[PDB]
């Protein structure tokens, strides 16, 4: 699949 | 014990600067349930036979 | 449907809802998956290079099984039930015995191997973490816990709990298990999954921790700027939508053994695999029609096994005794590469 960024805190 | 408590899901905010609502869709995030384990309730229920 | 991401289906699966899932380490030749379930069974099939599964073996709690484990050599097999016990089980012979005893029942069992001892630690309800030789009917050890155990991971020398109520604590066993750190925990609700992670050494050095809240948190024990070096980020949630975010629990964490990467697992029926170093999301799957309950790699990391089942998640209204589980097997080595 597609490499997303993460979704910090 | 047990879950004979109907399943509702709280309600809540986080953020994604916006707020955004929220529910969370996870019977021990209720009140009635946050002081117990998913796997803690399920063995009450089965030790009762509610399943 | 039931399968969405056209993965192996292992034959023969569990009747009830799968509570953990365990490979065989690399002591053994070919590769050895366990199973403990609801229904009260301790399964064992061989996968195979082709991708068939063939049933091996099967043992009996007298409640549901809530976790298991190998020994290094590959010979015993370690089960931990709601019975408030917990067995050891020889393969070649297919019988199992008694090597634990708990007030409460067993939530986690793991293999120490140390240089100068060897035995089993169990985690339980009754707010323990014992440790067992195997031959004794008396605990080798006994430390108290600060709540319930709710989940717990080893690589010596180190150890990690999650209990209940936030409590999160590390040990170091290097010669007799102890008390390392209680660490305030950087999760504010119900702790759920723990597994460790290590360094470019193949040393232990932190762990990754997941919650109810769709939250993992990566600690590690000893970095430079904590501040900045450990973060949570949120995983398997819903969502270009204006409607409330669904949050879902997170079931299973485990790190690919050979790129540090890893996967988590989650009651909104999908998987997902990150990069914690790079900090990205590199997959999520498409939903199942239930809960993943649990998940594992196998030793060499050539085998994502993942276990669709209800996970109680909604109470006893949402369970469907009539409705089948299922443990998927997959390639993610290509798929768990970084960059």
């Amino acid at each position: 699949d597609e490499e997303q960024p993460m979704e910090i805190d | 014990t047990g879950t004979t408590i109907k399943f509702n899901p709280p309600t809540g905010t986080d953020t994604m600067s916006t707020n955004i609502s929220t529910k969370h869709q996870c019977i021990t995030a209720m009140k009635e349930y946050e002081s117990k384990s998913l796997e803690e309730l399920r063995l009450e229920d089965y030790q009762a036979n509610r399943k | 449907n039931h399968n969405p991401m056209k993965d192996i289906e292992v034959t023969s699966s569990p009747d009830d809802s799968i509570g953990c899932l365990s490979f065989s380490p690399p002591t053994l030749p070919g590769n050895f998956l366990i199973a403990g379930s609801w229904a009260n069974d301790v399964r064992c099939w061989e996968v195979q290079d082709s991708g068939q599964t063939i049933p091996k073996a099967q043992q009996m709690h007298t409640g549901p099984v809530l976790d298991v484990c190998w020994s290094d050599d590959g010979s015993k097999v370690f089960t931990a039930s709601c019975d408030k016990t917990a067995k050891m089980w020889d393969l070649s012979s297919n019988q199992a015995i008694q090597i634990a005893q708990h007030d409460a029942p067993v939530k986690t069992i793991h293999w120490i191997k140390a240089p100068n001892y060897s035995c089993v630690m169990t985690g339980s309800w009754d707010k323990t973490l014992k440790f067992w030789d195997t031959r004794s009917s008396n605990p080798m050890m006994v430390l108290q816990l600060p709540e319930r155990c709710y989940c717990a991971d080893v690589i010596y020398p180190m150890a990690v709990v999650a209990t209940a109520e936030r409590g999160l604590i590390v040990y170091q066993l290097e010669n007799q298990p102890s008390e390392f750190r209680r660490i305030e925990s950087p999760l504010k609700h119900q702790h759920r999954c723990v597994a460790i992670f290590k360094d470019k050494q193949n040393k232990p050095t932190g762990f990754a921790l997941g919650s109810i809240e769709g939250r993992v948190a990566i600690h590690y024990i000893n970095p430079p700027n904590p501040a900045k070096d450990n973060f949570t980020f949120k995983c398997h949630r819903s969502n270009n939508t204006s409607a409330p975010q669904d949050i879902y629990a997170v079931n299973g964490i485990a790190f690919h053994p050979v790129h540090g990467t890893l996967a988590t697992v989650g009651s909104d029926g999908r998987f997902s695999f990150w990069d914690k170093d790079a900090r990205t999301k590199l997959k999520t799957s498409e939903q199942l029609d239930q809960p993943i309950s649990a998940c594992c790699f196998n030793h060499n990391g050539n085998i994502f096994a993942y276990a669709s089942s209800y996970d109680w998640s909604k109470g006893h209204e949402f369970y469907n005794p009539q409705k089948k589980n299922y443990i998927f097997l997959r390639n993610a080595a290509e798929e768990l590469k970084p960059r």
